[PDB]
DNA sequence: TGGTTTTTATATGTTTTGTTATGTATTGTTTATT
DNA sequence: AATAAACAATACATAACAAAACATATAAAAACCA
């Protein structure tokens, strides 16, 4: 009723707890990690600002901070009797030579004020605001997305501010937050000007993906708040070591993600998740004990137990004929601390100061751990070849460990994170028959309106013309059912008139055809070219 | 080139066309559509516990998904969330993004009205919207977490909301704990409207929901031909009684020869024939309620000094029978 | 409506009958803020408005953007009391019922009775000069001629006592 | 809030440039003879 | 190696058009002083 109106408002656990204390406790760990690259960020543009005493002292500082996100705040020093202002110029406000002037002097202007305690919005305010303003100037230029701007702009503008060189009490600094390419930035501006740039230069480096100082610490503080009481398996770890690599500008946040959705699905469906403080031991039930029984370690075991005792009148014992001891046989390895945590735990801080190695990811070396590859791990520098033996391990085939573990063995964050998405419309299309399940017995004998033209979309050519495809469309309607389909309703009358003419099926057909065709331009599958023609279309969207 | 075109369509008027179509999606699939409604309905938990991490929650698939978001977003999850925290329950502002009338100032305007004015905003309105949203971040960083409002944006690739000024300013709302992001797309190139940069800020997850629907509300704005031959079969159901006659004698000679050029006729004969008849007096009589016929686009003239019909055939002949007879 | 544009003052028109005093500007603006407009105060008579000249906010600015959308928000009648803002709109050229979306034309609000007026030939509007006529001179002319006016007239033509006002100059 | 200016979206017009189809002209291919 | 003649195969000049670069216009959004 409302819909066509935009943005109207209106205004109408035994298992989650035990995620409950678990999930902020790793939380913690991760956002004090974050204000450390946060702490690191601020501090490393501070020193560097200032102390840079130049001989020549005309010319501005300037800082290309190479590998940005582009969204890297910045705080200033106080450093009273003089203020110091920060502008930022988005790549939005960079119509012109003109506005990019008019509106940055306009943004430091009511910085100006609100410090203080009718003008003109120009160069006029920067010679004059040692009396405007009584103490002196010196602004820093946040420049954030730099490689949009179209640079002519930009080298327009910097021989703009070269003319504020003559006044003495002012001090310019410029911030070039690039995303990447500084070799690209060199060869579009005009030369004349790199040469002003040449001055004093600093190419400070920031990077959240440095030699992976931090990426091998998140993972790392993730290990310690899961500490033996689950295990991470070697097909998860590699979903973790291919996927992560596609990303590089944001490795951090998204191995938050991946791994706390991991453990979401932990808690979701999992009974024996309850058992890992021993204390809910009484929480035991014959059904809990029911489902123990099919683990594959479990019953693997029991294979071994009796080719190792062919005598199996304990084994069968020990079996669903008993209870109790058939739980005293599960609580025998429950508190399985798995040293593979302490020993990473053990080999990481080794390489990082005893050979001081620091071009290393920890989560495949959890990976090669987990196979035994470590050996064919340090090898990549040969520097562990006096240490091979004593951080040595080999990964034990622990028992019990199905139960607490955490795999992508059945596909779904893999399906449910990164969806192939273009696959599974298509495959929703084709089939349809895995999606649905008087008038439903039309169903059985007819397909769905959009996708009973899809099988022939795939058949039809690159542009295509519409009414043979609508011909090819009235082949797979069959006559009899339409007819038997349009009389149904004897309640109502307007369609009823409709239902009698001798020429309905030929109408209700090109009726339906343009309710399918009208429905798959929001998706975008065809595109009607050279409109007010529309006698052919395209098609982009190709199985694959 | 001999091509099927559709002009050469048996052509259904309107309200022949909307009520058969009114027939069929609600009759046509009715039982298993709520039968998949029914299956889908145990993953209404899931989401429910999901969404206090603060995901952004995106639904895909084909098909409308208009009328579900609003059955899981009003009626099961915005009660249920109030009656957890602990009173009119949780505010719901969805974003019609099918609607093309949505800009950035607007929708915002009632965010920061439907979130806290708990300090002087406005003493900051001065672009100040990512200047505005940046004062409220940091602030909402240190704040006890617990969801407040609830967004739902129907079409996010929609025709305003697929701008880019304006799917910028829904990535630094995503970030914010306090708010649940729950919001449907339908395009097939719906990812490449995202960098590492915005899913950083969103955090997206995904769920398959292909019910088949039929878009009612969203095919409204949308237009084909459907929606000139119809143009001026409705002009000449109100005009003078002459205009139909002097259409008469046109629509036969133009059709005595698809209708194109070829098919027309002299202006000085035509004068003459409707001379023939006692219609025309002379030519400026002829052409003053010609001209009405040229001001709505319903007769063409190129070069004889041809004028012709632009319509095809078929149509001429239709227009014969039933609106000038 | 003829020198708006924009649909907010018509709904300050409606108040001038009442000659009262509130906060105009946010009532008049959005769909919503019509809602609460409609509560009466002395009598509960209801009210149903007259939209004059109707076709300069349709031959307004780009239609799907604003003007079939100022269209579409004017004829939602959906209020649950029968006081109802029941539009009369007026309008030239005949394309205006085809611009409606095909939910608006689905039998909602005031567009079903497409009432015209086919241009009176001389059947109905001549007949209104006679009684308008009433004070009769004495050679008015034969009439038999003003019939012939009518009838070679009407072949293009709407307003017959502005083709009156032809027969005024040549009287 | 409120008017005013500036940018953007939508819409159409202008000139240059590059592609394709086709009827006619050119050019190659074979065989006999000088 | 050259000439001639019949025939087949290919190239060429231009017609018809498409599409991108280049250009303007105005109502609606959007900043923006105030």
């Amino acid at each position: 009723a409302d819909a066509q109106r935009s943005h109207y408002t209106v205004y109408p656990e035994k298992r989650w707890e035990l995620y409950h204390q678990l999930h902020s406790h790793f939380h913690d760990q991760v956002d004090h990690i974050i204000d450390n690259i946060e702490a690191d960020l601020k501090a490393e543009i501070s020193d560097l600002l200032y102390s840079e005493t130049t001989q020549k002292r005309r010319c501005f500082n300037t800082i290309f901070l190479l590998g940005s996100d582009s969204t890297t705040k910045i705080e200033l020093k106080d450093e009273s009797s003089r203020y110091n202002v920060l502008i930022e110029l988005t790549p939005k406000e960079s119509p012109n030579v003109r506005m990019m002037l008019r509106r940055s002097m306009y943004k430091l202007y009511s910085a100006a004020d609100a410090e203080e305690h009718d003008v003109s919005y120009d160069l006029s305010l920067v010679e004059n605001f040692k009396r405007l303003f009584g103490k002196d100037l010196a602004m820093v230029f946040n420049f954030k997305d730099v490689d949009s701007i179209n640079f002519n702009t930009l080298d327009n503008f910097i021989i703009l501010l070269k003319s504020a060189f003559k006044y003495d009490h002012v001090k310019i600094s410029l911030i070039f937050n690039i995303n990447t390419n500084l070799s690209n930035i060199e060869k579009n501006l005009r030369q004349s000007t790199i040469r002003l740039l040449k001055r004093n230069y600093h190419k400070l480096d920031v990077s959240s993906n440095k030699g992976f100082k931090y990426g091998n610490q998140i993972f790392q503080s993730f290990l310690d708040t899961v500490d033996g009481k689950l295990n991470l398996s070697d097909r998860f770890v590699e979903f973790i070591l291919s996927k992560m690599a596609n990303n590089t500008n944001h490795n951090l946040q998204l191995l938050t993600k991946m791994l706390d959705y991991s453990l979401m699905s932990y808690f979701f469906q999992n009974a024996f998740s309850v058992f890992i403080d021993p204390v809910n031991v009484d929480f035991l039930n014959d059904d809990y004990l029911k489902i123990l029984s099919r683990c594959p370690t479990f019953m693997f075991f029991v294979e071994g137990l009796i080719k190792q005792h062919a005598p199996a009148d304990e084994i069968l014992s020990l079996l669903t004929n008993k209870n109790r001891g058939l739980e005293e046989f599960f609580v025998e390895f429950l508190v399985r601390e798995n040293p593979i945590n302490g020993h990473a735990k053990f080999v990481a801080r080794f390489l990082e100061e005893e050979l001081n190695i620091t071009n290393f990811n920890l989560i495949e070396l959890y990976h090669n751990l987990l196979i035994g590859k470590l050996d064919s791990y340090l090898d990549r520098w040969s520097a562990c070849k006096e240490y091979k033996d004593r951080l040595h391990f080999e990964p034990i085939d622990t028992i019990f460990q199905e139960l607490f573990t955490l795999d992508n063995r059945s596909g779904l964050l893999t399906q449910s994170i990164f969806p192939s998405y273009k696959s599974n419309i298509e495959d929703n299309l084709l089939s349809w028959e895995q999606v649905l399940p008087l008038s439903g017995d039309l169903d059985k004998i007819m397909a769905p309106v959009l996708g009973q033209l899809f099988k022939l979309y795939r058949e039809a050519n690159m542009t295509i013309n519409i009414y043979d495809f609508y011909i090819a469309f009235r082949e797979t309607l069959p006559k009899e059912e339409i007819l038997n389909f349009i009389r149904k309703d004897p309640s109502n009358t307007k369609l009823l008139e409709l239902a009698e003419t001798p020429d309905a099926f030929d109408k209700v057909a090109l009726i339906l055809f343009m309710q399918a065709i009208f429905a798959f331009e929001n998706m975008g599958l065809i595109k009607f070219q050279s409109t007010k023609s529309y006698d052919l279309v395209e098609k982009c969207v190709w199985r694959g | 080139k001999s091509r099927h075109t559709m002009s050469m369509a048996p052509d259904v008027t309107r309200e022949e066309f909307s009520l058969v179509s009114n027939f069929f999606n609600e009759n046509f699939q009715k039982r298993p559509r709520q039968k998949l409604f029914e299956i889908q309905k145990k993953m209404f938990p899931q989401y429910w516990f999901e969404l206090t991490q603060g995901f952004s929650l995106l639904f895909y698939g084909v098909g409308s998904k208009r009328n579900f978001l609003e059955e899981f977003a009003i009626d099961y999850l915005s009660p249920k969330i109030a009656y957890s925290q602990l009173v009119n329950s949780i505010p719901c502002l969805i974003l019609n993004g099918y609607n093309p009338s949505c800009n950035y100032r607007d929708v915002f305007k009632e965010i920061t009205d439907l979130l806290v004015p708990a300090e002087l905003t406005r003493s900051e309105t001065k672009n100040h919207v990512i200047l505005q949203i940046q004062k409220m971040i940091d602030f909402y960083k240190n704040q006890p977490l617990d969801i407040k409002l609830i967004l739902v944006v129907h079409n996010l690739d929609g025709p305003s909301i697929r701008k880019n000024t304006f799917q910028t300013m829904l990535s630094f709302l995503s970030v914010i704990r306090q708010i649940a992001i729950v919001a449907s797309t339908d395009h097939i190139y719906a990812p490449l409207l995202w960098d590492n940069m915005k899913a950083q800020n969103y955090n997206f997850v995904f769920h398959d929901i292909s019910n088949f629907e039929p878009s009612t509300v969203e095919s409204t704005f949308q237009d084909v031909m459907k929606m000139g031959a119809e143009g001026a079969k409705y002009v000449l159901q109100s005009l003078t009684v002459n205009s139909k006659k002097m259409y008469k004698l046109l629509i036969e000679t133009q059709m005595q020869n698809r209708g194109t050029q070829r098919t027309g006729v002299e202006l000085k004969l035509f004068n003459h024939l409707c001379a023939a008849d006692f219609i025309a007096s002379n030519e400026i009589a002829l052409r003053s309620m010609l001209r009405e016929f040229i001001e709505h686009k319903m007769a063409n003239i190129t070069k004889m000094e041809i004028i012709w019909v632009p319509y095809t055939y078929a149509e001429l002949e239709k227009l014969l029978k039933t609106v000038l007879n | 409506c003829i020198s708006l544009g924009e649909p907010s003052s018509i709904f300050q028109k409606i108040f001038d009958s009442f000659q009262d005093l509130n906060g105009p500007t946010l009532q008049i603006k959005n769909m919503q803020h019509l809602q609460k407009f409609l509560e009466p105060y002395h009598k509960k008579t209801t009210f149903v408005v007259v939209l004059d000249e109707m076709d300069r906010l349709l031959h307004a600015n780009t239609s799907e953007t604003q003007s079939v959308r100022t269209i579409l928000e004017l004829f939602l009648l959906a209020k649950l009391p029968t006081v109802s803002f029941v539009l009369i709109g007026m309008a030239n050229s005949l394309d205006m019922k085809d611009r409606f979306l095909s939910r608006l034309n689905l039998d909602r609000g005031l567009l079903p009775q497409t009432i015209v007026f086919q241009p009176y030939t001389a059947e109905q509007m001549y007949e209104i000069v006679i009684q308008k006529m009433s004070s009769l001179p004495t050679i008015i002319f034969q009439p038999m001629a003003i019939k012939f006016a009518a009838k070679k007239c009407a072949g293009n033509t709407g307003d017959l006592r502005k083709l009156f006002d032809v027969l005024r100059g040549s009287i």
